[PDB]
């Protein structure tokens, strides 16, 4: 069984500029003449999506700006220039022997100046509490890089409990990331307090991104 | 995507068995070998099955030999895959690909499926409860407006959030709660389209049979 190792198992490029991913076989996938090396794209929520095969052969529609080589045991998948759309994770296969076991997969990320997010805030609806529970949900939009902490108050007082956090896919046009944080609440705990505050730190500031709501106005 | 439709992706208790199937549309199976491949909710992707275009020669992955049946009907135009002594970690979406034709040995995946959704569980179908997010009644409105539904409670995976049919969505990943998942999706729209104008969010959950509609009214 011919073991396939990729190399690096993840990476960031700057659009423009180049994303060189190794696969590395265990044993020989040359013979006939040729190479039987693959490799496929997979974006999340797609099937995936052959680019190159046999080593170097460009599959029909995939652009020019993807590029394969090498030989026998040492194969690169080169995109040049990375573009925005090239967010996904690259896999390399064989066929020289069987089984066709991928190699573990490369994840792109593209690389793009460091950006805050924006705080949007929403109260259970009426729906919700009508049928007794309470979630209370902010998203933190379009920001750079991935990380980032959300912190949840109701009535001035930080709340631990309770709390999910979702992130997004990298977008593939802007290269930012979003995510949810979701408080879940009983309606009985929800209806006994007055203002409830999502605070978002991001390393691309000190100071919090707050944003809130009141229950006792309108 | 459109020239092969992989069906029979279903909830499966432990230890039972499923049969998948793949139709080709537009294209024929005939002189091709072919392949079944997985993506699981997170191991790498993975290939588990081929046949030759004559069917007297298959091979499988180690994690499904012994398990599973690779099969075919070129007169019908059909890839199978028999499963049996299902495992929680045969949790995963299905797709299948034919091979390239090319001579000289071996080939590439060329044309892939869809995929169809299998989950191996003890847990029960659930249908989703669809809670719009809407901005609360202090919002200081700004040019443009965020808004979102959170689709909470539903078992298996997935779900497909469509508003207003056929941009500015995010779709934030499905999490696992107490066996049942939740997700949401949000779209974002100019102050003077909304409420002005219809916003409404339609969540398809396909093992329930499901389509919960939200229209988004100003809180």
């Amino acid at each position: 069984d011919i073991v396939l190792t990729q190399s690096p198992a993840s990476l960031a490029v700057s659009l423009g500029q180049r994303a060189t991913i190794f696969c590395r076989a265990s044993e020989t996938v040359d013979s006939y003449g040729n190479s039987f090396m693959h490799w496929y794209q997979q974006k999340p929520g797609q099937p995936p999506k052959l680019l190159i095969y046999r080593a170097s052969n460009l599959e029909s529609g995939i652009p020019a700006r993807f590029s394969g080589s090498g030989s026998r045991t040492d194969f690169t998948l080169t995109i040049n220039p990375v573009e925005a759309d090239d967010v996904a994770t690259y896999y390399c296969q064989q066929s020289n022997e069987d089984p066709r076991t991928f190699g573990g997969g490369t994840k792109l990320e593209i690389k793009r100046a460091d950006a805050a997010p924006t705080v949007s805030i929403f109260p259970p609806s009426s729906e919700q509490l009508t049928s007794g529970g309470a979630s209370v949900v902010c998203f933190l939009n379009n920001f750079y890089p991935k990380d980032i902490n959300v912190k949840w108050k109701i009535d001035g007082s930080e709340r631990q409990n309770g709390v999910l956090n979702s992130w997004t896919d990298q977008n593939s046009k802007d290269s930012t990331y979003s995510m949810s944080s979701t408080l879940t609440l009983t309606k009985d705990e929800y209806e006994r307090h007055n203002s409830y505050t999502c605070e978002a730190t991001h390393k691309t500031s000190t100071s919090p991104i707050v944003k809130s709501f009141n229950r006792n106005e309108c | 995507e459109v020239q092969l439709v992989e069906s029979g992706g279903d909830l499966v208790k432990p230890g039972g068995s499923l049969k998948l199937s793949c139709a080709g549309s537009g294209i024929t199976f005939s002189g091709y070998g072919m392949s079944w491949v997985r993506q699981t909710p997170d191991k790498s992707l993975e290939w588990v099955a081929l046949i030759s275009n004559g069917g007297s020669y298959a091979y499988y992955s180690d994690s499904v030999k012994g398990r599973f049946t690779i099969s075919r009907d070129n007169a019908k135009n059909t890839l199978y895959l028999q499963m049996s002594s299902l495992r929680s970690d045969d949790t995963a979406i299905y797709y299948c690909a034919r091979h390239k034709g090319l001579r000289g040995g071996t080939n590439a995946m060329d044309y892939w499926g869809q995929g169809t959704s299998v989950t191996v569980s003890s847990a029960k179908t659930t249908p989703p409860s669809v809670y719009p997010l809407a901005p609360g009644c202090g919002d200081t409105t700004g040019s443009s407006v965020t808004l979102g539904c959170l689709v909470k409670g539903y078992f298996p995976e997935s779900v497909t959030v469509t508003w207003n049919s056929g941009s500015s969505v995010h779709t934030f990943p499905a999490l696992l709660q107490s066996g049942l998942y939740t997700m949401s999706s949000s779209v974002t729209v100019p102050s003077s389209t909304w409420p002005s104008e219809t916003v409404t969010c339609s969540v398809a959950h396909p093992a329930s049979s499901t389509t919960v509609d939200k229209k988004l009214e100003p809180s």
